[PDB]
Order: structure tokens, then C-alpha cells, then sequence
DNA sequence: ATCAATATCCACCTGCAGATTCTACCAAAAGTGTATTTGGAAACTGCTCCATCAAAAGGCATGTTCAGCTGAATTCAGCTGAACATGCCTTTTGATGGAGCAGTTTCCAAATACACTTTTGGTAGAATCTGCAGGTGGATATTGAT
DNA sequence: ATCAATATCCACCTGCAGATTCTACCAAAAGTGTATTTGGAAACTGCTCCATCAAAAGGCATGTTCAGCTGAATTCAGCTGAACATGCCTTTTGATGGAGCAGTTTCCAAATACACTTTTGGTAGAATCTGCAGGTGGATATTGAT
């Protein structure tokens, strides 16, 4: 068995989920342009952690991302998580 | 007539229910997805610990969430109650993200 | 498999401070991270003391100094109250 | 054998002394550690907790809660300065955000 | 008399100072400010002259990026003056 | 009163260099009280540096840590 | 005797390196290619910088490299500006640059 | 005694501009940026080592610190530049 | 727009002070040769979690309609901030002289490290204890039409 | 000003998933004795700093004049919020099978340890020659009539 491969997903992050996340930082009104915009971010944001994750993975041998090496490439761009270790 | 709220009256209401609750605001299964196609981009066929897609979701929500507050004051600064992309800019520009 | 962590030094406190409070597991974990945080930093800015001033030991006086520079105001003096008071006791004893 | 004491209870600690010597010891901070330091470190990371637990304990009753929860600790956190201004890059999972409505949004 | 209208000679002087590197504070006045302050923190301090200009170097610096995003946070606002509450938003931004 | 040393000529001459065209008459006052922020920020560790090392000299090196602690290394000092 | 820096074709110094290396409370051992990768990258930086920053010292028809100098070759190039992002550079100065907006008619 | 960069970063200098020269002041900078570097690269180096249990820092933690800490081609030229000078030793 | 008048900036120059480069001595650091130890890789397993799928109900995404209120565009006066002349006060520059602090070396008590042994606190997993989610129902405050 | 409509606020309740307590083993901390390192006091030196005085230029403070920018007022097309039908895709719980992570043992490449030699990098003064005043001439841009 194997995953189908996995196409587009940046779409999941729909305009309610997207306006939502506005709605809890404060936010009552939102041009129609916001939900690409905010897309193109969120998707430079997970690809920077995500990139430095798979570095530590790669470099303890695993083939496995755990937890930790999130934690470590979160802590890597200055945002310490807390809840994880 | 039925009844309709005025415009502004649902989003104020939705601020303060999403600033009260601290529930993932992103469908949990779609942003799996996404991190999995963005990892497969880097390395193929890679596994990930159940606690560290959801470490990843929190990092990214909260991110979100903070820049839209940004996001707000420099709409409200220029004297507009509607965020814009040029808002979302500016803060990042602000912020060291550019 | 044995996994160490700071739960059950961060419930005594608790206890001691709130008889009759409890704390559910993901704020355990947030208290553990923060406990892990706070040692590094504190350590790691003791280590550079010492390293600037050419000493091979961390003491007291390195961690009293970070524990300055890590925190804001009055916080630290009240941190810095504990801590001296911890080793005189520890000392005596 | 003399009877064993651990220096916890010689300092009067709560937090233990002997794992954060260790600690010390296997982290590579430098070649020797002194007797005082992992007293003096347990101190301290015992007095920041139990701040910390007084004031998110504190926000638990007030939501007629036993049991603290993260988003009692991010409020905590945030609603005081000094705790606010040492965490201000730290993501509290499950946290959420203050309540906070920017003036010129309510209605007029 | 010849006169310049305004914001021709603001303008020559932004060219001016960015295309030089001098410090752009007085030293003696800078001096006395950095020791008055440090004498609240632990007194009967004496200072190395590079520390002073460490200082005044890291100050100027920090002066010269805060202008930088006051600037932009007034242009947003479709002004070309700053104004305290430009300094407030970038602060607020930049997390200080 | 030595913030007032910092006059407003050299207040504008900084907002110059940062590209700064026009400049309400606020600013100069609001400059002083961020700038004394900054320098009583760094100052304190600074000098916490040199009380650690048993000096009474304040270093460059004492101050570029202080720096460094804050998040705004500097380069040419050490 | 032949030194470290040359076996490795290196003008950074390898022996220095691995000292500092020991030396630092990093880690308990350090291994033989370490300070050679170390001095190797450092070096390759080093050189990088300079070219740039000697191309913009002809430029301005002068012998010596300044701060200046420095500062041009950093903020010109996106992934050093990037490196150096949170970095003053004492006697740097900034790029020219003034909003479109500020400019007259 | 104090020790410095400065003979090196004068001798790469003269490899890549053999006419040009440095102020005192620019050296200064040079200096402040090599120990910038190499605390971020070795920090880096010894955090990885810590993760993984390992005593030893090899030039394979040296390696994945400066994948992490440099930017993305940066990267790749300066891990080209210390497997070749690694190799390069070894052969030696 | 052109055309004159006017101001500022940039490139060049020379003379020469000062900054940098060159040179040679030497204490300290790196290199060498040899001996010895050891961290961690390789191989081997045993469980733990992960990937993927399945079912079913319901929560939520999507598209649509319609209208209110916002952002965008425009105008314009008054008040602020720029530009500039004038005069003076602070800063700059330079010179002198000491006290005081930063470093340095050394020697012994005191402190810390480390191998071996004993003791117990901390943990994993089981057994027990419970608050709070998740329902209901009613009171109250807010909102918007009229 | 009312009055309907709707949301939000509180109080109640119980069962079970989640939290806490209990239990026994053992890894790690403490105790002991010995070995090794170090901090600091006691003098002593020699740079850096600080204090002090003095003149002068150069930058700043002040006052005046007015251009032009900011903030206020106004208007309007259309964008975005509110509400709803529709339908699907997420969520929750569990099964299957194996990938891969983790524990364990064995041994070698690679690391540390140590005595001694070779080389180097720092330093101060000499030798070199770049960069900076302070001038010019020409390029460039601004400003005001027209
Ligand atoms: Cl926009
Ligand atoms: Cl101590
Ligand atoms: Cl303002
Ligand atoms: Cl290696
Ligand atoms: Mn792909
Ligand atoms: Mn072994
Ligand atoms: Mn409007
Ligand atoms: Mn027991
Ligand atoms: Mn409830
Ligand atoms: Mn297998
Ligand atoms: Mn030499
Ligand atoms: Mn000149």
C-alpha cells in the first residue's frame, strides 16, 4: 500500500479557517485578497520549520520526524514552543 | 421582516468567541496534508510522530494569529477597519520577515 | 525505557502553593518545557561568564549573575533572594 | 555509614539538587561545577515555578476551575509584565490569546 | 533672495547623510548621558573611551532602523511626516 | 538633564540617514525617551558584566555583551 | 613538518581552529575533520566578503577596504544581508535609498 | 598576547584582490564576523552532538550546522568547501 | 516648456601627516612520534508506533443573494514645519599631571573530581479517584426594526 | 420609547476519560576516601582614565516668513458581511501489517595522552605611500519669469 500522492493542499487552508485565525488576533473586517496572501505566508513559514526538522531527522539517522526535531527547528527561527518535549 | 444582524455585529461576536476558546482554528486532517506534501518536497517517503504535526500546527496557528494582530494595527493605522495584503506587508517588513 | 522530567518537583510546589489545586497533563508539559528553558538559559549564560573571564568553574556567582541578566527587574532580585538563601542554608547544613 | 541527606532537603529545596548538578555536569557548560551552583539553579527554577503556578492557580479559580489547564497559564503569563516581557518569544500550546478588541472596531 | 522650496533641502540632506558614515550625535553630550545613566545601575564607574563609542555606534544605529520603520509605517498611513504615533507602531511591531 | 544634549539637529541628522523627509515637532522628545530606554536597557547589562568580572571599568567587550544579550550584535569592538 | 592548513590547502589556520574548538565547553571530543571543515567554511566566507567588498573599494578609487566597504558588500547581497541580518556594522553606514513617494513631482 | 584572524583574512585578501588593502577599523569588522560565525556554526555543531548522545563533534555535526545556519546557496558552497578541504586533507 | 541666475555636488589636484605595511625577535602554540584507550558503528533483535484504510454521522465548506457601510477619491483651509539669517555658547581640540585600576606571579588552604560502595528517591505501570465536559433549562443582556 | 429575536450568561447534574495515588524495582544520588585543580591574598608594575585648564570654531538656539501638507468634510460605487441551501469531507475509533526506533553486544578506527621539537603569530619600530584638507572647474539640479 501507498499514499496517493499528495497535490495542492495549500487549499486546505480554506477562507473560514483563514478568517477564523483573523477573528482570534482581533480582526473584524478582511479584503478578499487576504486568504492567497496569507497562503503564500503560512506556506514560507511550514516550509522554513519543516526544512530545518528533516535536517535534524537526517542528521539522527531517522526516517521518523518527532516532536523534538520541531521543537528544535522552532526554537531554530527564535519562537520557542512550549508542550512538546 | 426576517432578522438580520448588521454588518460588523457577527464579526464582533466571532472575535470574542475565538479569543475566548483556545481550540486549532485549521481542519486538523487537510493540514496534515499540507505538511506532508511540504516534507515529501525535502525527503521522500518520511514518517511523523502524531505529536509532531500537531507541534507544527500549533507553532503555525499561533504564528497566524499574531501576525493578524499585526496585521490589524497597521489596517488601523491607516485609518481603515478592513486588512489588506499591503497590511499583512508591512508588518512582515516590520517584523525582520520581509 | 525510563524518561526523566520535572512533573512531580513542579506538583510539590504546587501543592505547596494551591493545597487544593490540580493541573491537567498538556499544562504539565507546558511547565516542563518552561523548567528546561530556564535552565538552559541560565546555564548557558553562566557558561559564557566563566568563559569570558577565563575560569574553569561555574559557581554560584556565575548562575547569580545570569539569573540578573536573564531577568527583568524584580523578578531577578526575588529569584536572587531564594537562590542566596538556598545555598547559606545548604551551606550551614 | 553516615545517614544518607540529599541536598535538596539540606537547602530547604523542593526541586532536586543532584539531577541539576548532573545536568550541569553533562551539558558542556564548563570543565568544573561548583558545589553552590546546582543549589543556587534549583532555587531558582523552584521560585520561577512556583510564581508562575501561584498566578496561572490564581486564574484557574476565578474560572471556578481545580484543575490548571495551558490557557490559565497563558493568562498568567500574559497579564503580567514581567513574566510577559522573559516568555515574549515562547508559544504556549493550547494557550489561545487575551480578549482584546482594538477600540475603534466596536460599534458606534 | 534665493530660497529653496521645502523639501528640496530635506531631501539633499537625506543623499548627504546616507552617502556618509560619521556619527551623527555630539560626543561630549552622549558621554555625559551614558554615565548619568550608569551611575543609577552602580556607581563610581569609569569607562573605556571604545566603550563609549560602542555605545554611541549601537545607539545611532538602532536610531537610524527605528526612523527607517517610522518612515514606512508613515507612508502607510499616506503621510510623508512621522509622528510619535509611527514611533509607537514600529516599536509595537518590532516586539519592544 | 543630559538627555537634552541630544539636540534636535542631532535627532534630525539621525532621521536623515533612516530616509526621514519631514519630521513633526513631537518626535524630538518622543526620540530622547526611546533612546533613554535602549541605553538604560544595555547599560544594566553592561555593567552587570562589569561588576561579574570584579572591574570598575566598563570595557567594549562589556558592552558588545550586553549587546549581544538584546538580540543586536555589533561588529568592530572586540 | 608540514601544518594542518596546508595539508588541507587551507589559509585559515586548522591547529587554531580545533583549539578553539576544545576549548569552547562544546563538547567533550573533537574530531580530526572538524576544525578542517570549520576552517574551511570560515575561510570561504571570509573570501566572499572580501571580493565583494574589494570590487566596491576600486569602485571608489581607493587601495583600502573600509567599513564602509563592508557594509555595501553585506546589504547588496540578499543571502549575506540574510547571515548578517541582525548585525551592526560600527562605521557603516546604509544604502541610499529614499522612498518613491519622497521624491518631488 | 592577543590573537586575532588578522593574518589570515590578510592572506585571503591578497588571493582574491592582490592590489588592495584593509583599514584598521575594517579589519576589526572581519575579526568580529570570523568569531560570529564560528560560535553559531560550533554552537550549532555542539547541539547536535547533545541531541544525539553523541561525546564527539565530527565534521559531519559541522556539516548540518551550517545547513541550518547558513542560508540556502551559501550553504551548498560552503559544505562543497569543507568536504573538499576535508578530503583533500585526508588524501595529504 | 524655454531661458537666465544661482546653488550644490563631484571629480580632480598637490602636499604631507598619519595609517598601514614591512621587518625581525621570541615566547608560546602547533606539530611529531609513539603508546594506549574508547566511543560509537555494525550487527542483531524486540516491540512501539506509524501508514493507510474503513465506516458513519454530522459539522463545516462552498456558492449565492442582496444590501449596508467602507475604502477610495476629491477639495481645501489653517496651522505646522521647512528654510534661512543672526549671534552666541558648547563642544572640540590640545596639554599636563597623577591616582587608580587592570594585570601578573606565586603558594597554600580550600575546593572539586573521581572510583567504589550503599542507599533511596523516581519512575513505569496498575489501581483508584474525580472534575468537568457535555447535556438541559431558565434568566438576562444586547440588537435592530418600528 | 417599545418589543421581538437572538445570543450570552449561569446554575444544575452525572459518568467516564483523564488525573492522581499506589507499588515495587532499580538507576542514580549520596557517602567515603583519595587525587587533582584552583582561587585568592599578598605585593608590584605599568597603562589608561579622569581631572583640570584654556582658546576658538562650529554647531546650535532663536526669530521670522510662508509654502505646502495634514486633517476634515463630502460623496459614492462596489466590496464584503450576513444568512441560507446543499452536499461533502472531516472527525472518531478501530484493524492490519510492517517500518523503524530502541536495547544489547562486540571491537576497531579514531580519539586522547604525553615528551619533545619545530614553527608561528604577536609585537614594536622603521619604512612606505594612501587618504584627507582644502582649493578648482565643470556637471547637475533647482528656482523664478515668461
Ligand atoms: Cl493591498
Ligand atoms: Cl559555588
Ligand atoms: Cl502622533
Ligand atoms: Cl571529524
Ligand atoms: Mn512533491
Ligand atoms: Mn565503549
Ligand atoms: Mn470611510
Ligand atoms: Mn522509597
Ligand atoms: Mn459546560
Ligand atoms: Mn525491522
Ligand atoms: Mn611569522
Ligand atoms: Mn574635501
Amino acid at each position: 500500500r501507498h499514499r496517493k500522492v499528495l497535490r495542492d493542499n495549500i487549499q486546505g487552508i480554506t477562507k473560514p479557517a483563514i478568517r477564523r485565525l483573523a477573528r482570534r488576533g482581533g480582526v473584524k473586517r478582511i479584503s478578499g485578497l487576504i486568504y492567497e496572501e496569507t497562503r503564500g505566508v503560512l506556506k514560507v513559514f511550514l516550509e522554513n520549520v519543516i526544512r530545518d526538522a528533516v535536517t535534524y531527522t537526517e542528521h539522527a539517522k531517522r526516517k521518523t520526524v518527532t516532536a523534538m526535531d520541531v521543537v528544535y527547528a522552532l526554537k531554530r527561527q527564535g519562537r520557542t514552543l512550549y508542550g512538546f518535549g | 421582516k426576517p432578522h438580520r444582524y448588521r454588518p460588523g455585529t457577527v464579526a464582533l461576536r466571532e472575535i470574542r468567541r475565538y479569543q475566548k476558546s483556545t481550540e486549532l482554528l485549521i481542519r486538523k486532517l487537510p493540514f496534515q496534508r499540507l505538511v506532508r506534501e511540504i516534507a515529501q518536497d525535502f525527503k521522500t517517503d518520511l514518517r511523523f510522530q502524531s505529536s509532531a504535526v500537531m507541534a507544527l500546527q500549533e507553532a503555525c496557528e499561533a504564528y497566524l494569529v499574531g501576525l493578524f494582530e499585526d496585521t490589524n494595527l497597521c489596517a488601523i493605522h491607516a485609518k481603515r477597519v478592513t486588512i489588506m495584503p499591503k497590511d499583512i506587508q508591512l508588518a512582515r517588513r516590520i517584523r525582520g520577515e520581509r | 525505557s525510563r524518561k526523566e522530567s520535572y512533573s512531580i518537583y513542579v506538583y510539590k510546589v504546587l501543592k505547596q502553593v494551591h493545597p487544593d489545586t490540580g493541573i491537567s497533563s498538556k499544562a504539565m508539559g507546558i511547565m516542563n518545557s518552561f523548567v528546561n528553558d530556564i535552565f538552559e538559559r541560565i546555564a548557558g549564560e553562566a557558561s559564557r561568564l566563566a568563559h569570558y573571564n577565563k575560569r574553569s568553574t561555574i559557581t554560584s556567582r556565575e548562575i547569580q549573575t545570569a539569573v540578573r541578566l536573564m531577568l527583568p527587574g524584580e523578578m531577578a532580585k526575588h529569584a536572587v533572594s531564594e537562590g542566596t538563601k538556598a545555598v547559606t542554608k545548604y551551606t550551614s547544613a | 555509614r553516615a545517614k544518607a541527606k540529599t541536598r535538596s532537603s539540606r537547602a530547604g529545596l523542593q526541586f532536586p539538587v543532584g539531577r541539576v548538578h548532573r545536568l550541569l555536569r553533562k551539558g558542556n557548560y564548563s570543565e568544573r561545577v561548583g558545589a553552590g551552583a546546582p543549589v543556587y539553579l534549583a532555587a531558582v527554577l523552584e521560585y520561577l515555578t512556583a510564581e508562575i503556578l501561584e498566578m496561572a492557580g490564581n486564574a484557574a479559580r476565578d474560572n471556578k476551575k481545580t484543575r490548571i489547564i495551558p490557557r490559565h497559564l497563558q493568562m498568567a503569563i500574559r497579564n503580567d509584565e514581567e513574566l510577559n516581557k522573559l516568555l515574549g518569544r515562547v508559544t504556549i500550546a493550547q494557550g489561545g490569546v487575551l480578549p482584546n478588541i482594538q477600540a475603534v472596531l466596536l460599534p458606534k
